[PDB]
């Protein structure tokens, strides 16, 4: 309390500063306007002068410089703690409740956020970026209109690091769940193995036939599957869980599993209990199984199924049974209880140290590519699918861009903001002229709905019902042309208007929270026109280049800046003094006046005599 | 020297050395040796620690760690550690705290290192410690190195590391030359037998504190030192009373009754300024020449209207002074108008003394001070009015007050500045309920009144601290932005603080506060006691028969504040904080159920109905919007009415709820007794309105619950 | 159709909106509950429930003593301060019986701290009572004008710094016959008596503050009482949130589970209100002298000095009274110092039957209460005798079919009773009942209530069907701490996520706050986004920086750059956060060492860490 309020009082004094003696002979005696940065007296009790924090400002922007040396190699805490933030990745958050600086993230009231720090380790820049990439693409794409088509052309409108992606994906060998479904997407060839339940299936040996088998759930629900029948050998691949599995028909007989850490073995151990087809996991079905992916589509019931299991296996395990174990060299048995055990291991399901690992392959095949993305090689089982993509996130180590309509909203707001003129300005032309003969099909165009987002849902229907009447006034007044007001205006009118009354002086956008500004009118932080050089800077950020289309007002008259009136230039004394805008209401036809539109300038304004319509 | 420590031992081990320290509360600047004593301690335990696990046959293997670390730790988590492990293997229990736990051979080792020879270091720490089945670890920086029964937990490549590290470490020592220091610091902690004797006042104190039939501390020492129980417990209860018992009353839906409400003269209004009844003197867009000073703004505010008249009272005070009410609103518009008259117009204008202004602040009707000495013969001379204020009825003017307090206002009141952009899901729903609520409630009533007080608060502190003998005056200001988007500048009326000579945070500070107001007080003027009202002008208002004259009403009442409470009034922004914390906890509460964030279902949804209200025809619900802003509006007339009756009751009524709820889900409940928790609950509702009406809205659930 | 926030609950458990009924989440402005008259009526009530005790005159301090232990057992419901000395150490030897060795380690574990703390510990704490000044002090000045006090009276044995070594002192000061005391110069000698009342003095602005004297055994006694409560599971103390968190699932897990289905459970949740009257020192004393059976003397003097001190505490009256006379309209205020001998026409009803009352024990303007406790000095002790009660409710213990646990905090208290049948349930809270009555634990019928196991409070922690509500802290200051720009936003930032981590904070509020943050901290240091258009002199230059940067996310907030904090990235330090976006030239001026300005919390020595002048 005292500590506040004392600070704020002493800033306010003009040298509430106090500083060494030698400042007087090193730094100017005022600033450029004059300004003092420093004054004559002493600090009681000691030699010090008093100055002011604007030397402290001055120091900051035009100081000497020194070399920064001592200073990387002295702070060796807190960069490593930088270096683990950026580097790390996230993961999906379960409302259900390295790791002794992000206590808030992974824990808080009732629910839990996966974390795993990064460092200087694990893949190189190249692999790691396709990765992330691929994983963007497919996400988005699940909830398509079409997915198929919509991925190929977030594939061909993007690029990795400055190159575009098509050619990393031909000349890069890297294996990924994303960029194996992008690469049989393009109809390119992908690796044998089929990747399901979040690790790399690879048969090795023995073979099955598919049959159509309806099973009765423990939740007495009905439910068709392609069961395998014969005996078959696989691997499970993962980089914290590597496993070797046995299976014949409708058994399971053996399953060697070696993991990091508990989780992994018991994520591998689930995985491949789903895939052996078992009819007691089947009994042990609880509860109705309706997973759907963020495009709420139902998926096929082995994937319901996994997820389920995934969810929670405790009432599983014991349900299994009991068998003998033997104790032997690099062998570890699997209690229910998810723990190892000496002399006792859950059935058909054992731990080994080494495993099976080390050598990979270099194999590809032609597949085929269905409705939404669910790769299906010639024999007939799923290879891939966005159902089976994980939700890691991370960090790019060089620059990536998505110039696509639907991955604008992933950089922020801001992002949204620039790319949506950055559009708008690229294509010019076709808006212009689309908006000029049918403006009501470009009022509907999707590439505009992240604006939608970000201006406020209560006070969007009637900015676009402003928007709608002042863009009908400027059509239908004609010799007024302002090419910057359209573009600036324009994204403003993609929602369903509604009459209204009100006179928008400026709209709000959401950004970061904070609601920026942009005025109708002239220039504004959010929306920056320089004439002089002819370019658009949206907060801050490039969006652009603007050239004058062929209808343009040169001398005064603007008809886009006030719903129902006509500003007619500079301001004239002669006319009625300087108006409100809510007293505008009160003008007949025809009437003029010298309202004050805003900043310091007056503006002279004609109330329109017809009335502009809008559907 | 702690330089060298902080910058070679690793981060970890130095924060857990810090916090152990802390624990202790030793400060590191005044103890140096100790520190590096400490953490080399914590380094040599944690390698011996470290890299080391047990295979799941039970063979030893390097790399369920080997060596569990004991010591690393605070000392509840490695009591409870110990303690665990002690109950499940069934192990003697530890007397100290060990430093790390062998859990292949499942015992627990200490460790030790000293600076001078290892073999006193052993000895000493054997005879202070080792009695029975324990083992200590003992290194030197030397290079010899002992243990118990000459058996090493730590293989040959080890033991060879951590002498190698201590090796290094003492060069390191030599080399920055301060070894001889660390040597000679150490001198075995001799234990010269310790003597605290009670003796004189201190031992006829502890004799005369003993219980009955006691006649030294001596006698009860060995007394109890002798004890042992035997059915005392039994035998006390067997001969206790057997009227002394915890009964349990049956509690069914009937038992309940409403609260008994008082009954008296209704309420009064005793807010710092006045809520739904307030005026505003707008300028929608401030671009007039010297922005941001307070004066200028009331002025350009004040020259928005004409319709002044002679001010006359309507409504006046009966238990004060109506007329200088009057002559300091007249000096008021005087002095503005005299400002006018000037051109270079300071900061701010200080009123000239003048008697009404005395009068209406308080000054001339201040008791003097004397000593009791002086004034004890006096006939009418009494303790202050410590008598419990008279019972006031309930009156529905707070519930329409809290009605229009809870209703969407046109205004963009709050400003918030910008964060980080979010990464992790977790800060994607944050951010998510934080912008649904800030867009729900960010154009409520409370806000505004939020802001009001905030800029009301500050302006006044500032002044009082500022000039000490001058009655400032201080424009009523807030400034928000409409739905348009221009910004808006209201003026609500006018404050003048009387001498502000402050010593103690406690110290009252005496203003009179005028405000502007189109409510007639003739139409409930029991809810106006301690203002008086003038009627200094008439506004025209636009209605469906046109441009229609109606007075404009001025509420003159003098108060009083003291900077403890100016600091309350001028931290308001945490009632958005509180709503949202309370919403948010809801949110959480029926997710954990569901087992999934539910906040995109609950804001989105708009197919949730919460009962918010009642009508003639039953109760009413509303929307998530109207929740929010009626827990926004709760949070800020609680922050406005602060006193120890609302949070009596609250505190009083919340087990009268948790006790309905527990019976609504047939949890079969109980009290011990009703009636005293009712007569607790209703002790608190005297006078206070927005108590009464906090009982009122009890007795409606309490109604409708039941049934 | 009218507002009703209330009617929230006709479909919400109440469990869930629990924080609708705290009205303040924070510190009022009136502090209600200080003066004079609160003081009256606890020292008469402290004194009517040791009603029958006996009575007898003080030989030092001259003052009478109630002594109501042993007392006759109560006959009726109303809380009662006759504690038997025989019950209360046969429970305590059950619980050494259920939890072999706890005291033992606790001593020897804590006979290190004993001799090691140092005098400087005493300087942490709150307000203390300087008896030099005879006024609420700063402890560390009342420990320097004690000390030169001490050195003056020839007692410097203190100088060698040991926190003993001073409790020796103080003892020998005691036992002297008189003291001098020299302010500026004006000398005052105590006699024996006046010292010996000043320093058993307990100043009432924890509502009561104790002298200098008795600070390190407190201290001491307060260690040992934690000690033993780290041991114990149903202590309440000294655990933070997530800890405290799982203790209520683990009890009732415990309680709930392991019973049959034909037993029936319920829990009572209650509060103990006024919790210090039945509590006597003595009790204390004996209890503490159980605890260190079998050990050194002087450990057990020096831990044994708290309560026997404690015994004789002399408590003062307020600051006084004020009187005023309308008829004249004058203002009078009076000492406590004349309230023994003055008249009692002047107060009104219950104010003259609280001074009849209380007559007849001020001594030297400070009465005598030797029954009873004050707050928050020796709290873990009795949550060790809470616990010790509910210790003697396991199965073996009772030796009937029913059986009982739960927790004790020494401020609230909750209690599972399962039993095969309903008469089961109320043979045990009965039993329950009177068994902490006889030892003078008092449970409040009138807030306390039953229901069947599963939902219940505890300190706050609302409990319903294995979910938590931690509602126990309140919201702290978002604002400036007024040291410099650096040194304010670390230390702000980490308070903030220290309270996300461990206070329960809401992600959202925590961004909230961290905006209410970024606004106050702009307006108080005046370094506002470049972006933005308010105006300020210390905008110009700023205005200049935002120019000249190429990277504005590289600047400082305190520099008018954007603040990139977030709930992801709050304990990083600002400094380190931009180090790289920070452009090199800005990075060489900002952190230059031969900077003039220039001769916990984690921060960089940036430039912008100056000292006020």
């Amino acid at each position: 309390k005292n500590p506040a309020l004392r600070m704020k009082w002493m800033m306010a004094m003009k040298y509430p500063i106090t500083a060494d003696k030698r400042i007087m002979e090193m730094i100017p005696e005022r600033n450029e306007q004059r300004q003092t940065l420093w004054s004559k007296t002493n600090d009681a009790g000691s030699d010090r002068v008093m100055v002011s924090p604007l030397a402290v400002t001055w120091w900051n922007r035009n100081g000497p410089t020194t070399s920064t040396v001592h200073y990387p190699k002295v702070y060796k805490t807190y960069f490593e703690k930088v270096e683990r933030l950026k580097h790390g990745t996230f993961g999906p958050v379960h409302f259900r409740n390295v790791y002794i600086e992000v206590l808030h993230l992974t824990q808080g009231t009732c629910w839990e956020q996966m974390y795993t720090p990064g460092g200087e380790v694990r893949n190189d820049d190249v692999d790691q970026s396709l990765i992330i990439a691929a994983r963007n693409i497919v996400r988005r794409a699940t909830v398509s209109a079409d997915p198929l088509a919509s991925l190929l052309e977030m594939c061909h409108s993007t690029q990795i690091g400055g190159v575009r992606m098509v050619d990393i994906l031909r000349q890069n060998p890297t294996e990924e769940q994303a960029v194996d479904i992008c690469k049989a997407a393009m109809g390119l060839r992908i690796s044998s193995s089929f990747s399901f339940g979040g690790f790399t299936f690879k048969r090795t040996s023995g073979s099955s036939v598919k049959r159509e088998e309806e099973v009765l759930t423990g939740n007495l629900q009905t439910l068709k599957i392609r069961v395998h029948e014969g005996y078959e050998e696989f691997t499970m691949v993962g980089r914290r869980a590597t496993a070797i599995l046995r299976k014949a028909t409708r058994r399971l007989i053996q399953l060697i599993v070696s993991g990091k850490d508990e989780q992994s073995i018991a994520e591998a151990i689930i995985v491949a209990m789903v895939f052996s087809q078992e009819d007691c996991m089947i009994k042990a079905v609880r509860g109705d199984l309706n997973f759907v992916n963020r495009a709420n589509q139902r998926l096929n019931p082995m994937h319901q199924l996994l997820r389920h299991f995934q969810k929670d296996a405790k009432v599983l395990f014991q349900n299994w049974g009991i068998e003998p174990i033997d104790n032997v060299m690099g062998m570890i048995g699997i209690l229910p209880d998810m723990t190892p055990s000496t002399e006792m291991s859950l059935r058909g399901v054992r731990v080994s140290k080494m495993g099976v690992d080390e050598y990979s392959s270099t194999e590809r095949v032609v597949v085929s590519i269905d409705r939404f993305l669910r790769v299906r090689d010639q024999r007939g089982n799923v290879l891939l699918s966005p159902e089976e993509v994980s939700e890691t996130q991370g960090t790019e180590k060089l620059t990536i861009t998505y110039s696509s309509s639907m991955m604008w909203e992933i950089n922020g707001p801001e992002s949204v903001l620039v790319n949506t003129y950055q559009w708008i300005i690229r294509n010019w032309e076709n808006v212009k002229i689309q908006w000029s003969q049918d403006p009501t099909m470009l009022y509907n165009k999707m590439e505009f709905e992240p604006f939608q987002s970000l201006v406020p849902k209560a006070a969007r229907g009637q900015y676009s019902g402003f928007v709608r009447v002042l863009f009908q006034q400027m059509r239908d007044v004609l010799g007024t042309f302002d090419t910057v007001q359209i573009i600036k205006l324009l994204p403003f009118a993609a929602a369903p208007p509604e009459q209204s009354r009100m006179q928008f002086s400026s709209l709000t956008v959401n950004v970061r929270g904070s609601g920026m500004r942009i005025v109708v009118r002239g220039n504004s932080p959010v929306f920056n026109y320089n004439k002089a050089t002819k370019r658009l800077t949206v907060l801050g950020k490039d969006a652009g280049a603007l050239m004058e289309d062929p209808d343009e007002g040169t001398a005064g008259v603007e008809s886009a800046v006030l719903r129902g009136f006509l500003i007619l230039g500079k301001e004239n004394k002669r006319y009625g003094p300087a108006l409100s805008i809510n007293e505008l209401s009160n003008l007949a036809k025809g009437e003029k006046a010298n309202v004050l539109i805003g900043q310091g300038d007056v503006v002279l304004v004609m109330k329109r005599k017809r009335d502009s319509s809008i559907l | 020297m702690e330089d060298f420590v902080r910058q070679c031992f690793n981060p970890m081990i130095v924060e857990l050395a810090e916090k152990a320290m802390k624990e202790y509360g030793e400060d590191p600047k005044i103890e140096t040796n100790k520190f590096a004593s400490i953490c080399t301690h914590l380094e040599v335990c944690f390698m011996y620690s470290d890299f080391h696990f047990i295979d799941e046959r039970g063979e030893s293997t390097i790399i369920k760690h080997r060596f569990e670390i004991i010591e690393g730790r605070d000392r509840t988590m490695a009591w409870t550690v110990v303690n665990s492990i002690c109950n499940t293997t069934g192990v003697e229990k530890p007397k100290f705290l060990p430093d790390l736990y062998d859990y292949k051979e499942n015992r627990f080792i200490e460790i030790g290192v000293t600076r001078r020879e290892v073999h006193i270091y052993y000895l000493e720490k054997a005879n202070k410690i080792k009695s029975e089945k324990t083992h200590i670890h003992i290194f030197s920086f030397t290079g010899e190195e002992m243990a118990t029964k000459a058996d090493y937990t730590l293989d040959e490549e080890s033991r060879a590391r951590i002498k190698t590290r201590l090796f290094t470490i003492r060069q390191e020592m030599a080399s920055r030359g301060l070894w001889d220091s660390f040597r000679q610091s150490e001198r075995g902690e001799e234990t010269i037998e310790e003597r605290f004797e009670i003796t004189g006042t201190m031992r006829r104190l502890a004799d005369q504190s003993l219980p009955p039939n006691f006649s030294s501390l001596e006698n009860f020492r060995a007394y109890v030192d002798g004890f042992e129980p035997n059915g005392c417990i039994e035998g006390k209860l067997s001969q206790m009373s057997k009227e002394v018992n915890a009964r349990i009353e049956p509690f069914l839906r009937t038992t309940p009754r409403p609260l008994r409400l008082p009954d008296g003269p209704p309420c009064s209004q005793r807010s710092k300024f006045l809520l739904m009844d307030a005026l505003k003197l707008s300028i929608e867009d401030p671009s007039h020449e010297g922005e941001g000073i307070p004066l200028y703004d009331a002025i350009k505010c004040m020259k928005t209207f004409f319709g002044w008249k002679e001010p006359n009272i309507i409504k006046p005070h009966e238990k004060g002074i109506n007329p200088n009410y009057l002559l300091t609103w007249k000096q008021v518009l005087a002095e503005l108008q005299d400002i006018k008259n000037e051109e270079k117009i300071p900061r701010t204008k200080n009123m000239k003394k003048t008697s009404q202004l005395k009068w209406a602040l308080g000054e001339n009707m201040a008791p003097e001070k004397v000593d009791f000495e002086d004034c004890k013969d006096v006939n009418d001379l009494k303790q202050y009015d410590s008598d419990e204020p008279e019972p006031r009825s309930l009156a529905c003017w707070i519930q329409s007050e809290f009605n229009k307090a809870c209703e969407l206002t046109d205004s963009s009141w709050v400003e918030l500045d910008e964060i980080g952009e979010d990464v992790a899901p977790i800060e994607h729903i944050a951010s998510m309920r934080r912008n649904y609520f800030t867009a729900e409630v960010s154009h409520c009533r409370a806000t505004e009144y939020i802001m009001k007080g905030v800029y009301i608060n500050t302006a006044l502190l500032n002044a009082s601290c500022a000039a000490m003998d001058d009655f400032q005056l201080i424009p009523m200001i807030s400034k928000c932005i409409t739905k348009e988007g221009r910004r808006k500048t209201n003026l609500y009326g006018f404050i003048i603080k009387g001498r502000s000579h402050l010593r103690n945070d406690t110290d009252v500070v005496n203003f009179v506060s005028m405000e502007f107001s189109l409510t007639d007080p003739r139409l409930e003027p029991h809810k106006w006691e301690k203002y008086c009202v003038l009627e200094i002008g008439d506004m025209l208002l636009r209605t469906a028969v046109g441009q229609v004259s109606r007075p404009m009403f001025l509420y003159v009442r003098t108060n009083g504040t003291s900077k403890i409470k100016m600091k309350w009034g001028m931290e308001m922004r945490r009632c958005l904080l509180q709503s949202l914390q309370q919403i948010e906890s809801m949110i959480e509460a029926e997710s954990s159920v569901k087992e999934k964030d539910l906040t995109k279902e609950f804001f989105e949804n708009k197919s949730e109905t919460w009962p918010i209200g009642e009508s003639p025809k039953g109760v009413e619900e509303g929307s998530i919007g109207k929740v929010c802003r009626t827990l926004l509006a709760k949070s800020v007339f609680n922050s406005l009415y602060a006193s120890p009756q609302l949070e009596g009751f609250s505190a009083e009524s919340r087990k009268l709820l948790l006790i309905v709820q527990a019976l609504r889900d047939n949890l079969e409940p109980g009290t011990f007794d009703l009636e005293g928790l009712y007569e607790a609950i209703e002790e608190c509702l005297i006078n206070d309105p927005w108590v009464l009406l906090n009982a009122s809205w009890f007795n409606s659930f309490l109604t409708h619950a039941l049934r | 159709m009218d507002v009703n926030p209330t009617l929230l609950f006709l479909k919400v458990p109440v469990q869930n909106a629990i924080s609708t009924t705290f009205p303040y989440t924070g510190d009022p402005p009136y502090s209600h509950g200080t003066g004079t008259g609160y003081t009256m009526d606890t020292v008469n009530r402290t004194h009517k429930y040791s009603e029958k005790g006996k009575w007898t005159t003080n030989t030092e301090t001259g003052a009478p003593q109630l002594n109501p232990i042993d007392g006759p057992l109560p006959e009726d419901n109303e809380p009662s301060g006759y504690a038997q000395t025989d019950c209360v150490l046969e429970a305590m030897a059950f619980l050494e019986e259920s939890h072999p060795g706890i005291f033992e380690n606790s001593c020897l574990e804590t006979m290190e701290i004993v001799q090691q703390t140092r005098v400087d510990k005493l300087t942490q704490g709150r307000q203390t009572y300087d008896w030099t000044l005879n006024r609420n002090q700063p402890a560390a000045t009342a420990l320097a004008n004690t000390i030169e006090v001490f050195r003056s009276n020839g007692l410097t044995a203190n100088e060698s710094g040991r926190l003993i070594d001073f409790l020796k002192d103080v003892m020998d000061s005691m036992d002297k016959e008189e003291m001098e005391i020299t302010t500026h110069k004006k000398k005052q000698r105590l006699n024996k008596r006046s010292y010996l009342i000043r320093a058993l003095t307990l100043n009432t602005m924890a509502i009561a503050t104790p002298g200098m004297q008795i600070r390190g055994f407190v201290y001491f006694v307060e260690a040992l009482a934690r000690s033993i409560c780290e041991k114990l599971e149903q202590s309440g103390l000294p655990v933070g949130g997530n800890e405290k968190k799982a203790k209520l699932a683990n009890v009732v897990r415990k309680m709930m589970t392991n019973s049959q289905d034909t037993e029936l459970s319920f829990t009572i949740t209650g509060d103990n209100t006024k919790w210090n009257e039945n509590q006597n020192p003595r009790m204390f004393l004996a209890m503490i002298t159980y605890i260190t059976r079998n050990q050194p003397e002087w450990f057990r003097n020096v831990l044994s000095i708290a309560p026997i001190m404690f015994s004789n505490k002399m408590a003062r009256l307020g600051k006084g009274y004020m009187f005023e006379s309308k008829s004249m309209k004058l203002r009078t205020q009076v000492p406590a110092e004349m309230l023994a001998n003055i008249d009692l026409k002047y107060f009104n009803k219950s104010t003259r039957e609280k001074i009849e009352k209380i007559r007849p024990l001020l001594i030297d303007g400070t009465a005598s209460l030797s029954p009873g406790m004050m707050m928050g000095m020796f709290n873990m002790l009795s949550t060790v005798l809470g616990v010790s009660i509910l210790n003697l409710g396991q199965k073996k213990y009772t030796k009937t079919t029913y059986w009982w646990d739960g927790l004790q905090s020494s401020d609230d208290f909750a209690l599972i009773v399962n039993a095969p049948n309903h008469e089961g349930i109320q043979a045990g809270v009965d039993r329950f009942y009177r068994t902490c009555k006889l030892v003078g634990i008092n449970m409040s019928k009138k807030k306390s209530y039953i229901n069947r196991t599963g939902t219940f409070e505890f300190t706050s922690f609302f409990y319903r069907y294995g979910f938590v509500a931690n509602f126990s802290m309140e919201l702290p200051s978002f604002g400036v701490s007024g040291i410099n720009e650096s040194a304010d936003m670390s230390v702000g930032v980490t308070v903030i996520k220290n309270n996300m981590i461990n206070n329960d904070l809401g992600p959202a509020t925590a961004q909230m706050a961290l905006q209410l943050f970024i606004k106050d901290y702009r307006y108080t240091y005046r370094c506002h986004r470049g972006d933005t258009q308010i105006q300020t002199r210390r905008a110009f230059e700023l205005g200049k920086l935002w120019e000249q940067t190429r990277s504005k996310a590289g600047l400082l907030v305190s520099d008018g750059g954007p603040n990139l904090y977030n709930i992801r990235n709050l304990h990083i330090p600002e400094v380190c956060l931009k180090w790289e976006l920070m452009d090199e030239d800005y990075q060489g001026r900002l952190c230059n060492p031969m900077n003039p300005f220039v001769s916990e919390y984690d921060a960089v020595a940036t430039t912008h860490s100056w000292i006020p002048k």
